[PDB]
RNA sequence: UUGAACAGAGAGCAUUUCCGGCAGCAGAGAUUUCAGCUGUU
C-alpha cells in the first residue's frame, strides 16, 4: 500500500555476518546472548570494563614457574 | 516564571594552573555512543592486522652451537638461565642463556650420547651446594653413565672439580635417562629399566614387561612416584616405583616417540607418536587417547608440555616447529626456517615464554611461545590496550574475515603441496567409507580418538 | 539491584544438559547484568542540568515571552552567545554548524562562504565565490569543508586553500557527512546519490533515484542511512550498498519539504508543501500522528537532542516540547481550546519580520538554534535544547590543536568500511539469516546427506496424496502448472503418476459419498490378477 | 596531520587527504599557475576543445590510408590549426596527435603574447595592464583579459596612443612628439 | 581514567547514603562535583600537599555534616549501614595516596598520625605499627620521631 | 623425619568470646573527644 520494503539480499552484509552457530555454542539464540554486551570503555563503567577485561591464565613475568604441589598436610 | 538555560563552568573543564593536565568528563549513553558493533568489529580487525605487523617470533641462537646436531636437551628446574645440550658427536655442554654463552664443553664419550638430565644430588654423604654447581647426569651410548659437576656463577657469596664426579657402567647401550628428584633415584633405559640410586653403583632395582629394548622416559612432575616409559614395540608401559611393579601396558598401532606430562594436572600425558600425530591420554582410561593433535606431515620427533598446562610444543622430523593449545586439536603456531633441518628436541623454559629447540643442524634456536608479547615491561594504559583488544578478539573469533586473516600463515613449499596431497587422500578416505556405510549393515562408528588403539593388557568392566 | 535507569540502558535482543555451557551462559548473564546496573550507577556523575523554561503561572504561558526579556535575564555568556550579524550585501543564507559546536559555516545564496570560530571570534577562512554556491558544511573538523556551487562541488581548506575540485557531484544540491565513514553525502538536481570516500578520495557508489531532482535530504544518525524526500510525495531511506532502495514511504501530497531524524534514532519529522506535517515512528514504520492544516508550507524542521521540534515556515518560527511521544495527547497544536491540557501549546514563538527563514539547525552543546534568512544570521536562546553533559572521546566542544590531531588519527583508525551500513546496527554482529537456527554436526550433516539420497525412494520432495483438498487449489495441478510444458521430466512422470493416483482415491471417495457401492467393496479381481504386476 | 609513525603507517599506506588518484597530479593548477589565468572552468573548456580535435584525429587514423577524403581533411584541419596558433609544425600529423595541448592554446592567450613580444614585463604585469586598459588590438582596445589571439592579430596588437606608457617609452628615448599627443 | 575508577569505588556509600533518608539528589550531586575536581586535581601531575590537606579537610567536614544531619532527621547516632566507615576508609586511603606521592612532608605525616591515634577504637596495633616503620625506613635520622 | 618449650612476625583461617545503642563516676587534648567502672538492651 504506502509502505514497501526491499527483501533482496546484501551481499556484502552477508560477507560480514556469520557462517552459521559455530560450535562452541549450540543455538543463535545463544549466540546473540553472547554477543549482546560491546565490551569497550566507551559502553560499561570502568570497573566492569577491567572485570570483563582480566584473562584467564595470568602470570608474574620474570619469575620461576613451579609444578602445583599437593596441599594435604 | 523560573528561566534557567545552560551555565558552563571554564573552571569547571579548562583547568587553571599551565601545568595540571585537562580533565575529561563522560557520560554512557547508548544515544550518544552509536556505531557499537562496527566499532568493536573494525577494532578488532585492527587488532589482527597489527599482530601479522608483529609476528617475529625468532630471537636468535646459542654461542657457536655444537659441532655435531643436538640429539638431547634438558632444562634446569630450578632456575631459569640454564640448560644443556648433549650433541652426536660426544660433547656434552652446559648453557648459560643470560648472555647466550657456553659456560663449559666436555667430551663426554667416543660415541654419541643419548640423553641429559639436570639435578641434585642428594648423597648420603654430604649435600653439595646448590647455589655453587649444578650436577648433569649423562647417559652415553658406549655403556656409561655418569654425574657431572659445573661451577656456576648465578651468586657470588664466595671467591676446583670441573668434571667427573662419578662414572656407572653397565653391558647395554642406555637409551634414556631421568631422575626421580626425591633423595636422587634415577632411572636408566637401555635393555631393561634400570633404577639406581647414586652412591651404589649397582642396579637398586629391574623391571621390563617384555623383553623388549626401550627407547624413552620420564617420571610425572607431580605425584611424583610415577614412571612413564615407551616401547619400541609400540608400547606404552606405566610404573609405580613406590611399590616396584610395573602397572599397565598398551600396545599402539606406531612406535611413540617421546612422551611428557603436564605439570598443571600430572595425571595425564601426551605421547609423540610416529604416524604422524600427537596423542593425549589420561593415567586411567588409556582405551580412549584424550585427544589427537593432526598437523603435520612426517614423523613427529618430539613433544613437551607447559608449565602453563594449556600449552604443547612439538617438533617434527619434517622441517617445522608446530604449537598447540590443549583444547582445539588443530595447531595456533607454525614456526620453521631454512637453516635449520629435522628438529630433534623442543623444550619449554620454566616461565611459559622462551622454546628452546635443538634441530640435526648444530644450532639452538629459541623462540617466542607468542609472536606478539614484546619480552620488556609495559605501562598501565598499554597493558589494558593490548589486553582489551586480546580479550576483544578472542570474543570476535568466528567473522570470516577474522578468521581469515588470523589462520593465514606461511609454510615451506613442499610442506605446502604435501599437506594438499594429504587432504586429497583423507577426502577419498572419506568417498570409500561412505560407500561403505551405504552398502554393508552395520560397521560402527569408529572414533578418531580410539582409530589407533590395538590394546591394553589390563582391562576394565 | 533494580533502579530507574535500566529501562534505557539495557541492550535489547531475541537450556542444555551441557553443564559447561550452562556454566558459560550464568557467568554471561551475572556480569552483563552487572556491567548494566554499573552503568546505571555511573548516572551520577554527570555534571549539570537540562535547561527549562516553566510557566508558573497559568494566566501566563510560555510563548508569549521574547528574546528580550530572556536576554535579559539569563546570564552574559549566553547573552553574548546570542550571535546577531549583519550581511546585506550577499544574498540570503545557510548555516551549518560543526559537530563540535565551535565553528560556524556559512554560505550566501550569491558568493560568500565564512568559517568562522564565532566564539572568541576568530576569523578562519573568507571566500567571495561569484557562482551560486548552494549548501556547505564542514566535513570532519575545523580544518575540511565542502560548498557546492551551481555545478561542481569544492573541498577547502581551513584557510581558504583550495583543494578539490570534485567532478562527478554535478550540480549538487545538499550535502551532509557521516563522520564515521568519512563520508560526503551529496543529493544533486540530477536525481542521483553520491557517496564519496574523503579518505581515499575515492568514490564509494552512486545511487539511481528515478523519481527527479532530489528535494531535500537528511541522514539518520544512529543508523547512518541517507533519507531523501523527492518531488512524487514519497520519502526513501537508502543505504550505499545495494542499488535498489531499501525502503520508500508515502508521506505527502505534492512534494516532500523538509526531513529531519532524532539522534535517538526512533523518531522522524517531515513536513510537506500540502500545508502538512507528519511525526514518523521509524522502526516499524508507522506514521505516528499528523497535523493537517498549517497556515503556510513548511520550510523546514529539525530535531533537537532533547526531544524539541523545531518549526519554520517562512516569517515564523515555533517550537514544540515533548512532541515526539507516542500517546493521542502530544498531537502538536497551535492552540488549546479552553485551556485544553491534553493539547500541546507552542514552547516557544517567534517571528521575524521580514525575511525568510532559509533553514535552521540545532547548535549541538549549548542551547540555541541558529537561523539562516536573507539578509542575517541569529541565534536564538532556547532553555531545553542541548543535553549540557556532553562526553569527551566522541566530541569535546572544548579542544586543545594537540587533542585535535590525535582526535583525528584515532578516528582514520577506527573508521568503518562503507559497506556496514543497514537498517539495524546489530546485524552485522549477528549470524547469517539463511543458515540453520540450532547447531548441527558432522552426524547431522552426514544424516541429511542420507536422506537427500534416500528421497528418490521415500518421494520427499514432491507433495503427498490428499484427496480431501479441492483440485483447482491441489498442490499437485499447481506445481504441474508452475512447470512448463515442453519439457517432460522423471520428476514429473511421478508427479503425473500420484495425480492419477488422487483421481482414483477421490473418485472411490465420490462414489462413497453419493452412494454408489460403498462399505468396503473389495475388487478381488484387480486382487488375483495383482499376482504379476 | 601527524607524520604518524611506523606501525599506524604500514595499516594506512592508501589514505591521502591532498592529493587523490582523480585530480590527476593537480595538472589544471600547475598550467593555471604557470600562465596565471583566471577560472577553472577556462581549464576545463579547454580541455574540452583539444579532447574533440583528438577524436577527430583518432578516426581520421581509423579511415584506411589512402583515401583522398582522408589526406585532403586532415591536410585541411592542419591549415586550421596552424593559422590557429595551436601547434607549431604543420608537417607531423602525429604533432596533431601528441602536440596539442591546453597549455599550448592558453600560450597563444593574449598575456603570454605580450611576454612574447617583449610588451610587458611578466605574464602576471600584463594581466594587470589589459586590465587597466591600455593595449588594444588593432583599432579597438580589449578589456576581456582571456583574448585569443591568431597570428595575423598578433601582427597588429600593440599599445593605444595618448597612453602613460607610450608617454613613458617615447619620453626615455627622447621622442615624445607631442602633436600627436603620444 | 584513575579519576573514573576512584569515583566508581565512591559510588556505593552515596548509593546507600541517599538510599536512606538523610541525603537528597541535588546534595548528592553537588558533593560528587566536589569530589570530581578534588581527585582530578590529585591525579594529574603538579598536585601537592596543599591540595591533599584542602580534600581531607572537606572529607572530615562532609562527616561532620552527615553526623548533625542523621541525628537530626532520624534520631539515630549510629546506623547500621556502609556509609560511616567508607567514609573514614576513603579518608585512609586519601592518607596513604598523600604519604605514596609525597613522603617528604612531616606536617602532613603528622596529621596521619594524629588522626590515626584519635580513632583508636578502630584503628589497628598493627597499622600504627605499619606507619611506624614506614617513617623509620624513610627517615632514620629524625630523633624526634624515634 | 620427630618431640618440647623458647622468641614472634604479623603477611594466613574460625569466632563458637565480648564490644562498637544508654543513665551515674573521674583521668586525659586544646568548648569538644580517647579508655575504664556500675546497672541496661
Amino acid at each position: 500500500q504506502n509502505v514497501i520494503i526491499n527483501e533482496k539480499v546484501n551481499k556484502k552484509n552477508l560477507k560480514y555476518q556469520s557462517s552459521a552457530v559455530p560450535f562452541p555454542f549450540e543455538n543463535r539464540e545463544q549466540y546473540e546472548r553472547s554477543l549482546r554486551m560491546p565490551i569497550g570503555q566507551e559502553w560499561t563503567s570502568r570497573a566492569s570494563h577491567q572485570e570483563l577485561i582480566k584473562p584467564r591464565i595470568m602470570t608474574k613475568p620474570g619469575q620461576v614457574i613451579d609444578p602445583l604441589k599437593a596441599p594435604f598436610k | 516564571m523560573k528561566i534557567k538555560t545552560i551555565k558552563r563552568s571554564a573552571d569547571d573543564y579548562v583547568p587553571v594552573k599551565s601545568t595540571q593536565e585537562s580533565q575529561m568528563p563522560r557520560n554512557l549513553n547508548p544515544e550518544l555512543h552509536p556505531f557499537e558493533r562496527a566499532r568493536e568489529y573494525t577494532k578488532a580487525l585492527n587488532a589482527t592486522k597489527l599482530e601479522r605487523m608483529f609476528a617475529k617470533p625468532f630471537v636468535g641462537q646459542l654461542g657457536y652451537g655444537h659441532r655435531d646436531g643436538v640429539y638431547a636437551i634438558a632444562k634446569n628446574y630450578g632456575s631459569l638461565n640454564k640448560l644443556a645440550t648433549g650433541s652426536a658427536d660426544g660433547v656434552i655442554k652446559y648453557w648459560n642463556m643470560s648472555t647466550r654463552e657456553e659456560f663449559v664443553s666436555f667430551k663426554a664419550h667416543y660415541g654419541l650420547v643419548t640423553g641429559l638430565c639436570v639435578t641434585q644430588p642428594r648423597f648420603h654423604d654430604k649435600k653439595p651446594d646448590l647455589k655453587s654447581q649444578n650436577f648433569m647426569l649423562s647417559c652415553s651410548d658406549d655403556k656409561t653413565v655418569k654425574l657431572w659437576s659445573i661451577n656456576v656463577d648465578d651468586y657470588s657469596n664466595k671467591n676446583n672439580e670441573e668434571g667427573l664426579i662419578r662414572t656407572f657402567d653397565g653391558e647395554s647401550a642406555f637409551q634414556g635417562i631421568d631422575s626421580h628428584r626425591e633423595n636422587s633415584t634415577f632411572a636408566t633405559g637401555g635393555a631393561k629399566i634400570h633404577l639406581w640410586d647414586v652412591n651404589r653403583l649397582k642396579p637398586v632395582s629391574d623391571l621390563s614387561w617384555g623383553a623388549d629394548n626401550i627407547t624413552s622416559l620420564k617420571f610425572n612432575q607431580n605425584e611424583t612416584d610415577i614412571l612413564a616409559s615407551t616401547g619400541s614395540d609400540n608400547s606404552i608401559v606405566l610404573y609405580d616405583l613406590r611399590t616396584n611393579s610395573p602397572t599397565q601396558k598398551i600396545v599402539q598401532t606406531m612406535r611413540t616417540n617421546a612422551i611428557c606430562w603436564n605439570p598443571m594436572e600430572a595425571f595425564n600425558f601426551v605421547t609423540a607418536n610416529e604416524d604422524h600425530n600427537a596423542y593425549y591420554y589420561d593415567m586411567r582410561n588409556l582405551s580412549r587417547s584424550l585427544n589427537v593433535f593432526k598437523d603435520h606431515v612426517s614423523a613427529v620427533m618430539d613433544v613437551d608440555f607447559s608449565p602453563t598446562g594449556d600449552e604443547i610444543v612439538t617438533g617434527s622430523y619434517d622441517k617445522s616447529i608446530r604449537i598447540y593449545k590443549t583444547n582445539h586439536g588443530h595447531s595456533r603456531e607454525i614456526y620453521h626456517t631454512k637453516r635449520m633441518q629435522h628438529v630433534f628436541q623442543v623444550k619449554y623454559s620454566m616461565d611459559s615464554k622462551y622454546i628452546i629447540s635443538g634441530s640435526d643442524d648444530g644450532n639452538v634456536r629459541l623462540w617466542r611461545s607468542k609472536a606478539w608479547e614484546r619480552s620488556n615491561v609495559k605501562t598501565t594504559r598499554e597493558k589494558n590496550k593490548l589486553e582489551y583488544d586480546e580479550k576483544l578478539k578472542e570474543r570476535f573469533r568466528h567473522m570470516p574475515e577474522i578468521k581469515r586473516i588470523s589462520r593465514h600463515r606461511h609454510v615451506p613449499q613442499v610442506i605446502k603441496k604435501a599437506q594438499e596431497i594429504k587432504n586429497i587422500e583423507l577426502s577419498s578416505i572419506k568417498r570409500r567409507e561412505a560407500n561403505e556405510r551405504r552398502t554393508r549393515k552395520d560397521m560402527p562408528y569408529i572414533s578418531e580418538r580410539k582409530k589407533q588403539i590395538v590394546g591394553t593388557v589390563h582391562k576394565y568392566e | 539491584k533494580e533502579r530507574e535507569n535500566q529501562n534505557k540502558f539495557e541492550r535489547s535482543t531475541y537450556q542444555t544438559k551441557d553443564k559447561k555451557l550452562r556454566a558459560g551462559l550464568k557467568k554471561i548473564d551475572e556480569q552483563y547484568k552487572k556491567a548494566v546496573s554499573s552503568a546505571a550507577a555511573t548516572d551520577y556523575l554527570l555534571p549539570e542540568s537540562n535547561g527549562y523554561l516553566e510557566p508558573e503561572n497559568e494566566l501566563e504561558k510560555t510563548f508569549k515571552v521574547q528574546q528580550s526579556e530572556i536576554k535579559s535575564s539569563v546570564d552574559v555568556s549566553t547573552a553574548n552567545k546570542a550571535l546577531d550579524l549583519s550581511l546585506k550585501e550577499f544574498g540570503p543564507y545557510h548555516i551549518k554548524y560543526a559537530k563540535n559546536g565551535t565553528h560556524l559555516l556559512i554560505t550566501g545564496r550569491k558568493g560568500h562562504v565564512a568559517s568562522m570560530d564565532w566564539r572568541k571570534g576568530q576569523l578562519r577562512a573568507e571566500l567571495f565565490l561569484n557562482e551560486t554556491c548552494h549548501s556547505a558544511t564542514y566535513l570532519q573538523n575545523e580544518q575540511y569543508f565542502a560548498v557546492a556551487q551551481k555545478k561542481y562541488t569544492f573541498i577547502y581548506d581551513h584557510e581558504g586553500t583550495e583543494l578539490h575540485r570534485l567532478k562527478q557531484h554535478i550540480e549538487a544540491r545538499h550535502l551532509d557527512f557521516l563522520p564515521y565513514h568519512y563520508l560526503l553525502v551529496t543529493a544533486g538536481e540530477t536525481g542521483w546519490l553520491k557517496y564519496h570516500d574523503v579518505s581515499t578520495g575515492q568514490l564509494v557508489s552512486e545511487l539511481r533515484t528515478k523519481a527527479g531532482p532530489t528535494m531535500a535530504m537528511a541522514q539518520n544518525p544512529w543508523n547512518a542511512v541517507m533519507h531523501l524526500g523527492h518531488s512524487n510525495g514519497t520519502v526513501s531511506l537508502w543505504s550505499p550498498s545495494m542499488p535498489e532502495p531499501l525502503v520508500k514511504l508515502l508521506s505527502a501530497r505534492g512534494p516532500v519539504n523538509s526531513i529531519a531524524i532524532d539522534r535517538s534514532g526512533y523518531y522522524m519529522a517531515t513536513t510537506g508543501a500540502d500545508r502538512s506535517m507528519k511525526i514518523w515512528d521509524i522502526r516499524n514504520f508507522k506514521q505516528l500522528h499528523s497535523v493537517e492544516s498549517l497556515p503556510t508550507p513548511g520550510t523546514n524542521v529539525s530535531i533537537s537532542d532533547t526531544g524539541l521540534l523545531a518549526l519554520s515556515r517562512g516569517p515564523h518560527v515555533t517550537l514544540w516540547k515533548d512532541a515526539l511521544k507516542l500517546s493521542g495527547d502530544s498531537k502538536p497544536c497551535f492552540g488549546s481550546m479552553g485551556g485544553n491540557p491534553h493539547r500541546n501549546t507552542p514552547y516557544m514563538s517567534h517571528l521575524f519580520a521580514g525575511n525568510k527563514v532559509e533553514n535552521l539547525g540545532f547548535v549541538p552543546f549549548e542551547d540555541l538554534l541558529g537561523v539562516g534568512h536573507q539578509t542575517g544570521i541569529t541565534n536564538l536562546i532556547v532553555p531545553g535544547a542541548g543535553e549540557a553533559n556532553y562526553d569527551a572521546l566522541e566530541l569535546n566542544p572544548f579542544e586543545t590543536k594537540k587533542q585535535r590531531q590525535e582526535q583525528e588519527v584515532r578516528t582514520l583508525l577506527n573508521k568503518l568500511p562503507a559497506d556496514t551500513i543497514t537498517l539495524d546496527p546489530n546485524s552485522i554482529g549477528s549470524v547469517d539469516k539463511r543458515s540453520s537456527t540450532i547447531r548441527l554436526n558432522a552426524k547431522d550433516l552426514a544424516q541429511t546427506t542420507m536422506d537427500a539420497n534416500n528421497k528418490a525412494k521415500t518421494n520427499s520432495d514432491i507433495p503427498d496424496v490428499k484427496p480431501d483438498v479441492k483440485g483447482k487449489n491441489s498442490g499437485l495441478r499447481s506445481f504441474l502448472r508452475k512447470k512448463t510444458q515442453n519439457v517432460i521430466d522423471e520428476r514429473k512422470l511421478r508427479v503425473q503418476k500420484q495425480l492419477d493416483k488422487e483421481k482414483n482415491i477421490r473418485k472411490r471417495n465420490h462414489q462413497i459419498k453419493q452412494g454408489l457401492i460403498s462399505e468396503d467393496h473389495k475388487d478381488v479381481i484387480e486382487e488375483a490378477l495383482s499376482r504379476f504386476g | 596531520v601527524r607524520k604518524l609513525k611506523h606501525h599506524e603507517q604500514k595499516l594506512l599506506k592508501k589514505v591521502d587527504f591532498l592529493e587523490w588518484k582523480q585530480d590527476q597530479g593537480h595538472r589544471d593548477t600547475q598550467v593555471m599557475r604557470t600562465y596565471h589565468i583566471q577560472n577553472r572552468e577556462d581549464y576545463h573548456k579547454y580541455n574540452r576543445i583539444c579532447g574533440d580535435i583528438r577524436r577527430l584525429a583518432n578516426k581520421l587514423s581509423l579511415l584506411p590510408p589512402t583515401d583522398p577524403f582522408r589526406r585532403k581533411h586532415e591536410q585541411l584541419l592542419l591549415d586550421k590549426l596552424y593559422a590557429m596558433g595551436v601547434l607549431t609544425t604543420k608537417s607531423k600529423i602525429s604533432d596533431l596527435e601528441n602536440k596539442v595541448t591546453v597549455s599550448a592554446i592558453c600560450r597563444r592567450r593574449l598575456p603570454v603574447i605580450m611576454h612574447r613580444l617583449k610588451m610587458a614585463e611578466t605574464i602576471q604585469d600584463a594581466v594587470k595592464f589589459i586590465e587597466q586598459g591600455h593595449v588594444r588590438v588593432g583599432p579597438n582596445l580589449i578589456n576581456d583579459p582571456a583574448y585569443l589571439v591568431t597570428r595575423n592579430m598578433e601582427d597588429y596588437v600593440t599599445w593605444v596612443d595618448n597612453s602613460k606608457i607610450k608617454k613613458t617609452l617615447l619620453r626615455y628615448r627622447n621622442q615624445i612628439d607631442d602633436f600627436d599627443f603620444s | 581514567s584513575k579519576t573514573r575508577y576512584y569515583l566508581e569505588q565512591c559510588i556505593p556509600e552515596m548509593d546507600d547514603l541517599v538510599e536512606k533518608g538523610l541525603f537528597t539528589k541535588n546534595e548528592v550531586s553537588l558533593i560528587m562535583k566536589k569530589r570530581t575536581d578534588f581527585e582530578h586535581r590529585l591525579n594529574s601531575r603538579g598536585s601537592s600537599i596543599n591540595d591533599y590537606i584542602k580534600y581531607i579537610n572537606y572529607e572530615s567536614n562532609v562527616n561532620k555534616l552527615r553526623a548533625k544531619r542523621c541525628k537530626r532527621i532520624l534520631q539515630v547516632k549510629k546506623t547500621n549501614s556502609l556509609s560511616d566507615w567508607s567514609i573514614q576508609q576513603r579518608i585512609g586511603f586519601i592518607y596513604q595516596r598523600g604519604t605514596n606521592k609525597f613522603p617528604q612532608d612531616l606536617k602532613f605525616w603528622a596529621m596521619y598520625l594524629n588522626y590515626m591515634k584519635a580513632r583508636g577504637n578502630q584503628t589497628s596495633y598493627k597499622k600504627i605499627h605499619n606507619i611506624y616503620n614506614q617513617l623509620l625506613k624513610l627517615h632514620p635520622t629524625n630523633v624526634d620521631i624515634w
